[PDB]
């Protein structure tokens, strides 16, 4: 992507006003759950005012940053996008799971995902990208050897770069993975997104291995889901005390969110602590309180420590 | 199986540059 001027900062800044308005209809009923798309898109503008006021006379090296001009070229297409679901999309946008509706709140979730993507790379405005920490250290030592200190890379090279440590049995999979792994979902990924992957199908020494179990065929896997979608799901086993279901949160990235019902029954929500996944659930079995993923009466056995 | 890899992976193709 081309370097990048405060005049297509500006031109995104026009199209996210305007994407803004066009979420502001009435007739729309916005859910104040996230993804908020209407907190989205200013919090965005407001952070991006701030990396330009910290980067205020060196705008030098801020439109060279190979991150920020892959960032505003998403952030571009993105926005224009909805615009376009706008558009195409005329009455259909004023009804209840619609296609258009439903690719809105799709694309609500990816702004939510890039705003944190930018505060992570960004946080208080400053560049902090060539100076990454990556949680787990082993998937650390593979980005270091990979790619070096880049901060973002393209969707190819990681996948050549994985494949060379993890195997991917087929190409199938290794869309799958990209739908999983690439949240900004621009065809690149970046630190940040390695960092929250890693974190999620710890530990790194069988990372497909566990994304095989824990997401690819485990059916309590949901993917991001919100608090009131999971409650709404586990009501028709309200009866059923033990079954259970675990997503992913798009306000707590890199943790896993298990909700289960009980034997009352209400139903509860956990977040393991820096435990791999597979150890919760099999511990959470053993005690009788995962026994049903998805309402199924057979639980996946994990017991692959 | 597939489960919630199916909404991802829907979103995806439907959503995505692809392929
Ligand atoms: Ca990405």
């Amino acid at each position: 992507p081309g370097t990048v001027d405060k005049k297509m900062v500006e031109k995104c800044w026009k199209l996210m006003d305007k994407v803004v308005r066009l979420c502001q209809n009435p007739k729309l009923a916005l859910k104040n759950s996230p993804p908020y798309i209407l907190d989205l898109l200013p919090d965005t503008y407001q952070h991006l005012r701030t990396i330009l006021s910290r980067y205020e006379g060196k705008m030098e090296t801020l439109g060279e940053n190979e991150y920020f001009r892959v960032f505003m070229e998403n952030l571009m297409k993105k926005t224009k996008q909805t615009i376009s679901l706008f558009k195409e999309g005329k009455e259909r946008m004023y009804e209840e799971n619609s296609q258009p509706r439903r690719n809105l709140t799709k694309l609500s979730l990816i702004f939510s995902h890039m705003l944190a993507e930018l505060k992570g790379i960004f946080p208080s405005g400053l560049f902090q990208g060539d100076t990454f920490r990556i949680t787990k250290a082993d998937a650390a030592e593979f980005w270091r050897k990979a790619f070096g200190e880049k901060t973002i890379v393209p969707w190819k090279s990681f996948r050549q770069a994985l494949h060379e440590v993890h195997p991917i049995s087929s190409g199938l999979e290794a869309m799958a993975l990209k739908s999983t792994i690439d949240l900004t979902c621009n065809d690149y990924i970046s630190v940040f997104e390695f960092d929250i992957f890693t974190r999620l199908f710890q530990p790194w020494s069988s990372l497909l291995r566990n994304w095989n179990s824990l997401a690819v065929t485990h059916p309590g896997y949901m993917a991001f889901l919100t608090y009131d979608e999971v409650k709404a799901r586990l009501q028709k086993f309200i009866h059923k005390p033990g079954s259970y279901i675990f997503r992913l949160s798009c306000t707590r990235l890199g943790q896993w969110a298990i909700g289960y019902v009980t034997a009352d029954g209400n139903i509860l929500q956990t977040i393991p602590h820096n435990k791999p996944l597979f150890q919760a659930l099999i511990d959470g079995f053993r005690e009788g309180f995962y026994l049903f993923p998805d309402g199924r009466n057979q639980n996946p056995d994990l017991t692959g420590l | 199986l597939s489960e919630g890899l199916r909404e991802s992976l829907s979103s995806y193709i439907s959503l995505a540059e692809d392929p």
